[PDB]
């Protein structure tokens, strides 16, 4: 199973300088240029955070 | 950049070169630009504004090319709808994409959903353009992937231009590219926009499927490059591989292509370039490719190839660490050409357009496919992760 699909995983939400959001497995080093803004939390919880808070896909 | 910006360089350089051939109708670069400008003025006058999504319901034709460019000139994004789709699918694409207006023809007028303004392309307005911008959306194309639920992939101008203007296409002013893929699918970016940003011409195929006989006739009429779906390429390669003779380049991709099909073409047509394309709608037509030069033979396996110029690929294991060559892992695509995401679906976007550990602040697209590297940096397909 791909780690981004693991429903039993622990996850972060990250945001880059353009306001784009990414789910991220909490076990992995956070990539340069990305900041954790939510989690560690369940996969479903992180998806809810993104849907609520990322309202315009256009890069800032 | 934007495709309109790249096209404008060609309009300036050779305005009287042929841009579009549709039966007996021939449009030069300048004529195409002026026609699109007039329709852009009409769209602006009907209230189209920057960032709007405008649906398109047309049969392939010169008017189709004019319409897509006009929508772009008005600052808007096109939502391509195949005139043969069932009405509930059309209604969904229009409503989900947020389009309030749809460009159509007399022949397709009855397919505009109720409540949507119809703009009949076959109906005088003054030329006006808002201008395309690289960060604006260029189109929303729908894909169901292997899920069966269609979602709209929102692709910005910058990504379309990165694809269309790629130096690797090697399309020149003397080229003539056959146009027959549905404009609702992104193979149309090669058939329409690559030749127009290159100075070549788009040759609209007669209605109906392009078969071996029609391909031979198109080549006789001057077509130099043609893309076939994997299914159509395999069929012609096995039944009539000599039908590709005279093409400068034949291209194919979309589904698996066996090496044997490529070998049949090379045997019959020693001098034809054969190009294999790979990539999802989410990264704008193709992210990797493999080119067989004239005289070279394909081995026992056909690679999906190497990233296009300006792109990168990674094969990662379940810990998100890069694997060594000859090791099958998950394929991720990065660099140029990424869509903004899935329209109205930020959560889904955030789980598939993910942070790229190798490029600061950048994203990579999770293909859901498996792949392995060759020793010298090409990729071999290893099946869908879910299949
Ligand atoms: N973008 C994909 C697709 O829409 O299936 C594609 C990839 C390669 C190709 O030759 C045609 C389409
Ligand atoms: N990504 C899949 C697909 O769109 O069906 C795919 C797999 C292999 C291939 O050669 C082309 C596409």
């Amino acid at each position: 199973t791909n780690p981004f699909d693991n429903e039993d995983g622990s996850f972060l939400v990250l945001v880059n300088g353009e306001g784009q959001h990414s789910l991220w497995p909490a076990f992995a080093e956070v990539p340069d240029g990305w900041t954790g803004v939510h989690g560690p939390a369940s996969r479903q919880d992180c998806l809810g955070y993104v849907e609520q808070n990322w309202t315009d896909l256009r890069p800032k | 950049s934007t495709v309109p910006e790249l096209l404008a360089r060609q309009v300036t350089r050779a305005p009287d070169a042929v841009a579009v051939v549709d039966r007996d109708r021939v449009l030069t670069y300048r004529e195409l630009d002026e026609l699109a400008g007039r329709l852009s003025g009409r769209l602006i006058g009907r209230g189209v504004r920057r960032g709007d999504r405008v649906a398109v319901l047309l049969d392939r034709s010169a008017d189709l090319v004019v319409t897509l460019l006009a929508i772009w000139k008005a600052g808007a994004a096109y939502v391509p709808v195949d005139a043969g789709y069932p009405a509930p699918r059309v209604a969904f694409m229009v409503a989900d994409s947020g389009a309030s207006r749809m460009v159509c023809s007399a022949a397709t007028r009855d397919g505009v959903p109720e409540g949507i303004e119809a703009i009949v392309v076959t109906d005088a307005f003054e030329a006006s353009a808002a201008g395309a911008r690289p960060g604006d959306l260029a189109y929303v194309m729908y894909t169901s992937g292997s899920t069966g639920i269609p979602k709209g992939v929102a692709v910005p101008h910058r990504s379309v231009a990165e694809l269309a203007g790629n130096p690797g296409w090697a399309v020149e002013p003397g080229d003539a590219v056959l146009m027959h893929a549905p404009y609702a699918f992104d193979a149309s970016l090669f058939e329409i926009w690559v030749p127009l940003v290159s100075g070549g011409r788009v040759v609209i195929a007669e209605p109906g499927p392009v078969d071996a006989r029609r391909l031979r006739e198109a080549i006789s009429s001057g077509v130099t490059r043609a893309h076939l779906t994997a299914g159509s390429f395999r069929a012609v390669a096995e039944e009539s591989p000599e039908s590709f003779a005279g093409l400068r380049e034949v291209l194919t991709g979309g589904d698996v292509v066996p090496a044997h099909a490529v070998a049949r073409v090379r045997s019959a047509c020693p001098r034809v370039r054969i190009r294999h394309l790979y990539g999802p709608t989410e990264t704008t037509l193709c992210a990797t490719w493999h080119l067989l030069e004239p005289g070279d033979e394909i081995g026992p396996v056909l690679p999906i190839g190497r990233p296009l110029p300006g792109r990168r690929a990674q094969v990662l294991d379940a810990s998100l660490r890069a694997v060594a060559p000859g090791v099958i892992g998950d394929l991720y695509l990065s660099g140029a050409g990424l869509a903004d995401g899935y329209l109205r679906r930020a959560g889904l976007t955030a789980e598939r357009f993910v942070a790229d550990p190798s490029a600061p602040g950048a994203r990579m697209y999770r293909t859901g496919d498996l792949a392995q590297w060759t020793a010298d940096g090409a990729l071999l397909f290893a099946g869908r992760a879910d299949d």
